[PDB]
RNA sequence: AGACCUGAGUGUGGCAGGACUACCCGCCGAACUUAAGCAUAUUACUCAGCGGAGGAAAAGAAAACAACCGUGAUUCUCUCA
RNA sequence: AGAUGUGGCCUGGAGGUUAGGACGAAGCUUAUGGCGUGAGCCUAAGAUGGACCGGCCUCUAGUGCAGAUCUUGGUUGGCGU
RNA sequence: AACGUGUCGCGAUGGAUGACUUGGCUUCCUAUUUCGUUGAAGAACGCAGUAAAGUGCGAUAAGUGGUAUCAAUUGCAGAAUCAUUCAAUUACCGAAUCUUUGAACGCAAACGGCGCAUGGGAGAAGCUCGUGUCAUCCCCGUGCAUGCCAUACUCAGUGUCGA
């Protein structure tokens, strides 16, 4: 029966999918009345589909307010206000860690034997 | 103890005698091979059947 | 008595809902295991003490 | 020197065992003073320390520790292995200069044989029972 | 699926608990002499909705139409092939689908996809 | 009489009962059951029928 | 006396339900868990029963987070 | 007035806390047992207790061994025994 | 009490060999005889069973019960007291 | 005679033995293999058309998304299409959701309790020229434990100076 696809649910902007979530716990709330009078077994029954489409349509509107807010943060030189909501989850202590743009500093004595003497690549006959 | 150490010069010699063995038909047939048909004991081959 | 906390109130009414049969249509499944429900509480033999 | 902490002086067993008052700890205080540092302060690596002063009741050690998260210290080639997560605590552990000194580890020789890395790195491979395989 | 191993009891474990994308490759059938030769594949994974004749059993030489692959019993179900309950009433009953060849295949463009990619020539 | 949701006031109950239901909560006795659940009875303005709001709800 | 009469006498409850611990062993005098401790911010840990260890462990309840992060390294915390 | 030094208060950006703990590092630390008794000694610098990391830890780049025709950081193995 | 010998018997598994089984294997049953001094082995009949298993040579071990106020399960006289 | 005793055939009680084994135990190996204040492990309460426990999940709740697979799930119901995607189902995983707690950290706690700033909401009394606005009351988000490091402003000091 009614049964939101969500390849038409992404093409539809925030106050029109706003708009059809209240369509769906309304209808989703008037189905739980004839779950506790009675309820024919055809009307009652579409309690999986409507609850599956409104997940649908949370999960359409959720991941595009992530989308437009770290479109937010990423853009320029505010982020270091970026919630930590919106940062990139590791392990705590991979966050800790240091990079590798750090961590193969090294001393101007350190880069200079590295280029005075490198290791060779050679052979043996 | 599961492993068992045997000196290297005896499983040499029993080696050799399993090998000598092999070689008497009384004792090869004794042991349930059927080589009823074949024409020699010890057995010998070319090696035409290493390209098979 | 008349004192719970709600705390306590919201155990004693999971226990409730849990002091309930194995329904027929359980039993009629294909790789079945449960006849009955070996956790039936009644409140004179075991005490759960919230 | 360390009392020993027993209920009002009475131990227990083996004569050799009920010393209370003269029995002495076997860190020194310098080691004792870092890991009381480092047990405090958690967010920070403390390398090694210094004597400072005594008194009759007390010595005093400047302990000098360095934040791992600062940006100064991730970038600086020099110091930048304290940020790496396996000296977190090295006070409670004894890799300090004075943990080193307690466990022995200013001799190589010899004088150390028994205590080479740990003593009980020495316990466990001196004791284990050794199973050889075809034996 | 790859459920033989050196191990019994992991081998006999990995059928007995294996899923219905599993179940559906562990349960095949032989094509029949005339459809073997046509599409040059051997053996195919039944369908609900295809036709089979069946080789083995009490019902061996009976026709009919698959109604049911029914995965968790290990069955086939056939409309043609079945009995009576005490009540007269009529009972489908379930057939390995290893006692069991096809004689005609249920195609889409995803079936017909598998023969294309099991194709022997 | 309604199961509500049991961690609602009595003042919110009553302000549901105006968006959903175009009626008018003079009265909310709440109630948290030994199931578990909060049940609500609600007394209407006596300006809405109480049948002719619950024909339209359908019990 | 002693046997059946005094267990007559038994009316309080030393111990009521634990916040954290989960069990009946949150002492009521002395607000503490007989069990993990609470309000201690470490729980009770003794190895002198190895049992009670495996009984209170990672593994023994649900895993909530340990069931993705184990993944999300398994795969590498891969991202599109 | 202002400075410097030694201390405060807030704002901003961060971190530590608990879990696990088989192995590993630091401490703390027994007794039964054995000695045909028992106290040194043994069990054992082990159990239990407290603290702390890692995928290993710890050690490690000679204030070393030797006494040789000398050897050459650490760790581990067989052997030394 | 004790020592020892035994091409002496028995049980689980392993290496080899030689064979059994839906025309009925293991298991169970016995006024089923046979024969061995014996531990035991073997046949027959089941109006039993319903799928595995024997013999011999070696190898191996969680390998033999009648009793431990033995362990666990069941049963029983007392007692329709 | 009766009770009793013995032997066989058939029944009962009992649940051994054999056969079977999606389990344990032991060994060995392979890794871009090691949790948490971005809230972990643990604990609690819920979630299905039917659902006690268990499993799975978290008011998007026996799951939503995406990829691969290619017609099920099935105890009974229900269900567009009967299948190049856009609706089977299963496996996998990148996108999300993730109640109350817990190191638990605004303050408490056998309390589903109470704050101080700040923002949003609803608002049948008022006021407004039925709309707006909206007093208390009532919901919801965020900030706020403590210690420390770095930092950019307001200070204390008969500390040392200095006008
Ligand atoms: N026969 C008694 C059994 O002997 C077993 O052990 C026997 C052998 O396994 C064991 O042999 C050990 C060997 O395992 C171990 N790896 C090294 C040792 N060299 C051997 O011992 C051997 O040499 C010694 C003298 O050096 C002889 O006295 C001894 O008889 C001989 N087997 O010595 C025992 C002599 O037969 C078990 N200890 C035990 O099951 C039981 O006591
Ligand atoms: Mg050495
Ligand atoms: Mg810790
Ligand atoms: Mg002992
Ligand atoms: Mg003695
Ligand atoms: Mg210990
Ligand atoms: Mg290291
Ligand atoms: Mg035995
Ligand atoms: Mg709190």
């Amino acid at each position: 029966s009614h049964h939101m696809k969500i390849k038409d649910l992404r093409e539809k902007s925030k106050d029109d999918l706003l708009k059809t979530l209240t369509e769906y716990k309304k209808e989703l709330s008037q189905l739980r009345v004839v779950q506790q009078t009675g309820g024919a077994e055809t009307r009652l029954g579409r309690i999986r589909p409507i609850r599956k489409s409104i997940a649908r349509i949370l999960t359409v509107l959720n991941q595009n307010e992530r989308s437009n807010l770290k479109m937010f943060y990423a853009d320029r030189k505010l982020r270091c206000k970026t919630p930590k909501v919106l940062r990139a989850k590791l392990t705590h202590r991979r966050r800790l860690a240091l990079k590798e743009n750090e961590k193969n500093r090294k001393t101007s004595r350190q880069m200079r034997q590295a280029h005075k003497f490198p290791k060779r690549v050679y052979a043996v006959k | 103890r599961w492993h068992r150490k045997i000196n290297l010069h005896q499983k040499r010699f029993a080696v050799v005698s399993a090998l000598a063995a092999s070689s008497v038909p009384s004792l090869v047939m004794s042991r349930g091979h059927r080589i009823d048909n074949v024409p020699e004991v010890p057995l010998v081959v070319e090696d035409s059947i290493q390209g098979y | 008595g008349r004192f719970k906390p709600l705390a306590v109130k919201k155990k004693y009414a999971k226990k409730m809902n849990q002091n309930k049969p194995v329904p027929y249509w359980i039993r009629l499944r294909t790789g079945n295991r449960i006849k009955w429900n070996e956790k039936r509480r009644h409140w004179r033999r075991t005490k759960l003490n919230y | 020197g360390r009392k020993r902490p027993v209920h009002k002086g009475i131990t227990y067993g083996k004569p050799k065992t009920s010393g209370v008052l003269g029995m002495k700890l076997n860190k020194n205080n310098q080691a004792v003073a870092e890991q009381r540092l480092g047990k405090r302060f958690g967010n920070l690596r403390v390398l090694n320390s210094y004597w400072v002063n005594m008194d009759s009741t007390f010595k005093w050690y400047e302990v000098i520790a360095v934040d791992p998260m600062c940006k100064t210290i991730r970038r600086d080639p020099r110091i930048n292995w304290i940020v790496n997560s396996v000296h977190k605590h090295r006070e409670q552990r004894g890799l300090t200069s004075a943990g080193r000194k307690h466990r022995g580890l200013r001799h190589k020789g010899h004088k150390a044989s028994k205590l080479r890395p740990s003593y009980r790195a020495a316990w466990r491979r001196n004791n284990r029972i050794v199973f050889l395989r075809k034996r | 699926a790859s459920i033989k191993c050196g191990s019994r009891r992991k081998a006999r474990r990995a059928h007995f608990q294996a899923p219905s994308h599993v179940r559906r490759v562990l349960m095949s059938a032989p094509l029949s002499k005339e459809l073997r030769a046509k599409y040059n594949v051997r053996a195919m994974p039944v369908r609900k909705d295809d036709e089979v004749i069946v080789k083995r059993g009490t019902f061996k030489g009976r026709e009919g139409k698959v109604t049911a692959c029914y995965r968790l019993k290990w069955v086939i179900l056939i409309d043609k092939v079945n009995r009576e309950k005490a009540n007269g009433s009529t009972v489908a009953v379930g057939i390995h689908p290893s006692n069991v060849e096809i004689t005609k295949l249920k195609l889409t463009h995803h079936r017909k996809s598998i023969l294309e990619r099991k194709d022997r020539s | 009489t309604f199961i509500v949701d049991s961690r609602a006031n009595k003042t919110e109950i009553k302000k549901a009962m105006r968006k959903l239901y175009q009626v008018k909560a003079v009265k909310v006795n709440t109630l948290i059951r030994p199931d578990g659940l909060k049940k609500a009875y609600i007394r209407l303005s006596a300006a809405h029928d109480a049948l002719d709001t619950a024909n339209k709800i359908g019990l | 006396t002693k046997g059946t009469t005094s267990m007559g006498q038994r009316h309080g409850r030393t111990h009521i339900l634990c916040r954290r611990c989960g069990r009946n062993s949150y002492h009521v005098q002395w607000e503490r868990c007989a069990a993990c401790a609470y309000p201690r911010a470490s729980r009770r840990r003794y190895n002198w029963s190895v049992k009670a260890i495996k009984r209170r462990r990672t593994g023994t309840g649900r895993c909530r987070y340990l069931k993705v992060v184990n993944r999300r390294i398994a795969n590498h915390f891969k991202t599109p």
